[PDB]
């Protein structure tokens, strides 16, 4: 099973297909910084089976798939949702695909708050930060305005392939 | 664990237990953790010694560790709503919302023995609650009305300007007898009344 | 601990506790979660206040998180029906449920202590309830029906109309005992009837 | 809490509670889940009425999730052998078992509070039961037996054919007051008399 | 709570009771919870005191009942028999096990059930395990099986049936209707509804 | 070693579901269809499937990235295939669905559960009515039913013996 | 199972229990871990006996482990407060809290039984108590406050300078009657007085 | 469950319950475990008795597995202390601290029915309790002691030397009833009515 | 895997993943002590994405950076907080960098007093001590003053890549 | 594998107590330096310490083994050497004791428990003085302080850094 995944590790595709939490982010950005030293020109292929997870963890995966000299083709293999609809919608432009029967879901962030009142108003104070730049970046790769992507995401929206091409997820569908 | 006693007067027996022969005077006694029950049943009390008797003082005995915030308002409002006068008294402690409670006593008419301690902190939430943000973002807005609250209503019988408070509060303070009196939470220390 | 009094007149003494003196002046309580023991026991205690005098105001004082849905219209049927006036009045908080059940007081007896909270969302569910997907469609349907009764009823005693309730409880929304009158929730803000 | 209250006549002063009064009316409460318990509590209820008169009505007020099928029939059968007349009114929900007690009051006498849900589905069974097949299929044959008494007892109070109350009854159904008493559940919808 | 109190009233007094006081005041037992060992000397007590307030009155047993253990159910079986007094059994909802044998040992023509009544006949189970040496279990074994005889030559004694057919009907269990343990010699009547 | 096995089959172009289907055996079994494709992308890959069911959107992973591969998918009920495992099952390649004699086919529609606010579980109900059209449709694809007797059947749970599934349409061929 | 007995004189049968009695003699007996609950059920019975009688000496049996802190210092400032004279008796033990009590009852009625220990530490936290370090270092500086307020008034009722108490009780120290007396926590032990 | 009776007389009807009426004829049961509730119980039992009548006995039947240390010597001091005697028997068992009790009665009233067994062993601690080495030293010390109060209290009311009973003690040491009397534990051995 | 952070081992690249405790620590140490043996004068990139963590278990690792021959990189990958701000701010001056969407969360530290009050009173004097002492440090790697360290880190205080920047934890943002 | 790490080192002479000094700490830690002294017996061990304390019987025999060992054993106190590591760092070959620079060390007395019968407890109680006054002579042995200074600050734990550490005793360099 893990002689799978490396098998494929070495034709440069890697898989988010759990949750995102700092430990497969970590084997995942690890994975990136091995391949784009191994050969920076040819693509990386990063399929998404994914629920979601930290956000935290989310943007380690991001930016490293960003700053890598190499292409990121996303692809979405049953369902990426939430920070996985973020990692996909983040593949390059023109590499992001979406096989025929998955489903997309996008909604505004979960989370918790403790302590004192004091503690908890600047909880609340990063959950705004966090909220505006997670739509901004959203808004970026779908193109289409912020104020749809707040209004959408207010509670969870629901795409299938087709209609993820329409709002921007991703530029085509595999056949 | 609590004994029961009688009295006798020409007019009968009357058989009573340490509480109520204390409510009988009309002594309420808060000694638990502020909780919904709790509460409730401290404004039934205070409003039965309303009926009972509105020009006859109603007193309230404070051994506690505070409570809920909901249930600190109403027996706030109670105080302040009944027509008798309301004496209050810090044996041992009062803190948090019970160290509200004690300065919202009617003037002059504050009191804690001379080792009780008072306690003042702001609100603070030991569970966690979860939800999106459009969520937490409005139970954050509440928390922080609530802080603010208590920081006027302490002002408005401390005398201290509430800006004052919100610092004090920023971090737990402990005061003794004295130092409550100073800050303006109670008005005297009680000398004990003891011959020996 | 909730202490025992005593009354007298020449016909009796009479032994009492501070829930039954109130209900024998017409008042219940309402404080604990609204559930299916509290909702069977509320409208026992209407019921028996109609029997035994169907011309004079019943009372209900609320402190309490609000409770199931079945549980609230029970309650809420019970008061429409009884011939008596119900006066309405919340110490603290009414929410959920609860605030449904402070506007379903009779018109010009629904009241609230100044410092009460009144929170207002559509139903819930903390629950998982599972099933073939032929059997959660039917519940996920009774569930929006339900979300509807508790839109339409209070918009038939606060005035505002259906449309906005759904707009104001999309998320829960915290209104102080003044923002519940201009609401329509409430009628009057008591005042403290304190000298002090 | 639920408190007690203090009644006086020219006999004697009396000290009782509300539950109590409503049983000193004639009304017996059914607002908990019917189990075997619960389900001796009301018919020695039932008797107890029907022994200190059987001419007068006994009300039974219903707000219940249900309950399990020996102890809706342990109620029921008794319902119907008392002589004195079973008024029924459904206050919040009668569901499972208890909206066929509701149905099962004496015509005409069966009522619910305008906001009122009724519940119908056929008998569950949420736990698991496990032996040789030679036991499964003893129990599962029984389960079949009880779901169709529902199907037909249900039939006999409300007017519907066995068969309709089986297919209705295939997967939950929920019915407000007035569409009770179109289904013939209940007679009337008490309309607030303040 | 769930069970309320009424007051009768005569020239004499004024008599505070519940539910369960009325019925026993009418020599009416009510057997309905899960028979063990409280509830088995619960009900001896009580049959036992019914017969020393009037030996010649009948005693009525209502029973809705799941069963219980079978030392439980032989002291009570016995105390039935025992006592003078006539026994009077009413099934309503269900007898089953234990409970469907006590039915059956009421004094005869006297055993009734309610029509919608279910009656359940099987063979004693153990649902725990008991271990030991197979010295042990051998006696162990050997007990469960007079147990089991027991119960099925009593249950033949009462219905009139023989204890070679009570052992092919509860090789496998075997629910009865109201009308079915009519026939079957559990119960002499059943009740019809009198509205 | 048991995966020493499942290794060495998986040169010889066999792989296995036979598990309740998470994303964890989809995420493997979808690895395992590129690499068997990029290995050889003309000889047939084989699907021995005896599953009891799973999620639906780790049964879509693996049925998109069955139709999409460049080789056929062979599929093989033995003892058990059922709900998401017949669906699979169904979906192999056309005339290279095979049920093992006395293998067992049942079919029935979507579960799930509802939680959250009155308004979040509106949506929730949505994709059950959505979901199980789409899941209808496909089964009725693969087997060649029309979609109404599909959805009658699948109200409550339908089982098929090896000869009976055929008829049906589930699979091509009895293996002997 | 408690017996209970009865009483009887010219005036009517009474039936009590030994603690009433106990109590009817003015007796308070602290025999359990002293927590809030117990500690206002103490300082309820000491503030009856001094109502139906100021005049008459009140006697605490003790028996007690001790207990938390703010409980100590409530029931030793009523103690004090009260007019009526204390009579401390140690039966079995009297242990960190409890001791502080058993010397501060009224001077030359604090007695011991023979086999009786006594024993004096300072204050202990059995639980962790957690925060950021600003709110530790808070705490940390109470419990400090704390220790030192058990060494001063233990030195005030035993005659001892604090700072001696201060080293005693920096590790457990034992103490039997004779030696409790020695330290001047008790004034007598009390010789059996059997006839036998 | 537990009978109530009726009793009565010219005066009036009393109900009361088998340990009331025990305790109405000076009758204390220790029959439960000593823990520090159950001390307290004792010790308001035989002040209140010492209270309505010095003149006359007090009994403690004893079926007692023990208890605590210092819950043994609050009721051993108060024992002792009272004007009234006390007579002790020993109806099943009466073990650790509870055969400390059995002959600490009266001298002359200390029995135990025929098939009562005594067991007596030296203070054991069955939880664990930790601290530095500094804390531990003193406890175990403070252990020791009780050992030793134990041994010579003993001695004391059974007429051996305290250094026997702590040859004795330092295993456990089982009695019958009998034996128990030769020990110097208790006076008579009932014989049966 | 597991071998695919030893691959990046052999290329001088580390991570601090998880909540830094002993275990973390001390194969973080060791991994340092191998790579200046192997090379004394390549860089050592230490990559943070940790929520924080024990201050010994992290003083470690600390003064094992300090005194190491070679420098030491720090990268900040989404979310490096408590000891992960203290060792990326400790990275070799120059070459601390933070990803463009990385966070860094700076605060006081946290414990609990138990025992008697004499023992309670010993972990106070050292909380004391604590505190001051990884302020100190903090207004090094920084350059602020021991004056906005301890305010700001009162309670906690959330820093974006950009603002980090400025404050002195990092000395780049990649692209 | 952080073993691989761990085994890398121990080509080099390096060991970690990296943990709680418990038995199988202990044991393997003892086992390292008798490998490491049968290889060659004239280069030094490097014992890296970031303890925390434990058992005195696994820290005794770490203690022998590191003394009776042929070759030097040079000690760090990484972080921090507290209790058992503290007197395992300072134990280490005179001169050869290290602090790192921001590390510390804690001295603190033996903690434990009784439990049993009253002669048990005894028995417990008279080994608890024997092994406190064994290890204030070690301690006083190793940093040169009298054993009354050694007994008063370890009544209660007492704290040091790397620099306090030095003029007390229990290291001989920081590094730097
Ligand atoms: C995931 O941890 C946390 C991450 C945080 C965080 O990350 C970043 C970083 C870089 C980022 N760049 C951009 C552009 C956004 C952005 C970001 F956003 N930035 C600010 N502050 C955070 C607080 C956290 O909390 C941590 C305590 C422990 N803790 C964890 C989970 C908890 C919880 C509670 C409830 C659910 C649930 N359903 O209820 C899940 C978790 C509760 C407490
Ligand atoms: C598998 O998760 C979920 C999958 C979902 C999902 O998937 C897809 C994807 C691609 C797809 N392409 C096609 C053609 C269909 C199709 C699909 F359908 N598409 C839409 N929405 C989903 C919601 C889920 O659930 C998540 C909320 C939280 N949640 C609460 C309770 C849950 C639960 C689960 C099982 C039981 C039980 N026995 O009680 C109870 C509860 C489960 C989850
Ligand atoms: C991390 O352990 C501890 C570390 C300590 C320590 O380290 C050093 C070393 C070198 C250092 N150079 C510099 C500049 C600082 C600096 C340092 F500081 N120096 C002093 N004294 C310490 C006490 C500890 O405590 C240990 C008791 C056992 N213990 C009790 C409770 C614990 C606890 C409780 C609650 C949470 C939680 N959420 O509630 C987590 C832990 C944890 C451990
Ligand atoms: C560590 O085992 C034990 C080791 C002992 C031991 O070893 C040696 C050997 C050579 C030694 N040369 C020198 C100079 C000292 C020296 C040494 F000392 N020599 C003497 N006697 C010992 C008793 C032990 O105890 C065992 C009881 C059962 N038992 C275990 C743990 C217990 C406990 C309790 C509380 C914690 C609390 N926080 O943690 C942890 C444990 C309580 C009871």
């Amino acid at each position: 099973t893990d002689s799978v995944y490396e098998r494929l590790l070495s034709e440069r595709i890697i898989f988010l297909g759990s949750e995102v939490n700092d430990e497969i982010a970590n084997r995942l950005c690890a994975q990136i910084l091995l391949l784009a030293a191994e050969d920076a020109s040819k693509d990386i292929s990063l399929y998404i089976n994914s629920p979601g997870g930290s956000i935290s963890a989310g943007m380690a995966i991001y930016d490293t798939m960003v700053l890598a000299p190499c292409d990121i083709a996303t692809y979405a293999m049953g369902m990426a949702a939430s920070m996985g609809e973020f990692l996909l919608a983040a593949g390059t432009k023109g590499k992001r695909y979406a096989l025929p029967h998955a489903r997309i879901l996008m909604h505004q962030p979960l989370g918790g708050v403790t302590g004192s009142a004091a503690d908890i108003a600047i909880q609340a104070e990063q959950f705004a930060v966090i909220k505006k730049e997670m739509f901004r970046l959203n808004a970026e790769f779908t193109g289409q305005p912020i104020e749809r992507i707040e209004a959408d995401s207010d509670r969870d929206r629901w795409f299938t392939a087709a209609e993820a091409l329409e709002y921007g997820f991703v530029d085509h569908i595999i056949t | 664990i609590l004994p029961s006693f009688i009295e006798h007067s020409s007019f009968g027996v009357k058989e009573s237990n340490p509480y109520n022969k204390l409510f009988e005077e009309r002594i309420i006694f808060l000694g638990v953790q502020v909780d919904d029950a709790s509460a409730n049943d401290i404004m039934a009390q205070l409003l039965v010694l309303e009926s009972l008797d509105p020009d006859r003082d109603i007193t309230m005995y404070i051994n506690s560790p505070g409570g809920g915030f909901t249930s600190l308002m109403a027996i706030y409002d109670t105080m302040q709503y009944v027509r008798a006068d309301i004496q209050t008294v810090c044996l041992g402690q009062a803190a948090s919302a019970a160290a509200v409670l004690l300065a919202a006593g009617t003037p002059g008419k504050r009191m804690a023995l001379p080792n009780a301690r008072v306690l003042i902190h702001q609100p603070s939430l030991s569970g966690v609650i979860q939800g999106q943000f459009s969520d937490l973002e409005i139970q954050a807005a509440e928390i922080e009305r609530m802080r603010t609250l208590m920081e006027t209503t302490l002002a408005r019988h401390t005398g201290k300007d509430a800006g004052v408070i919100r610092k004090d509060t920023d971090r737990d303070k402990i005061l003794t007898a004295e130092e409550a009196k100073d800050y303006g939470i109670i008005d005297t220390v009680l000398e004990y009344r003891k011959l020996s």
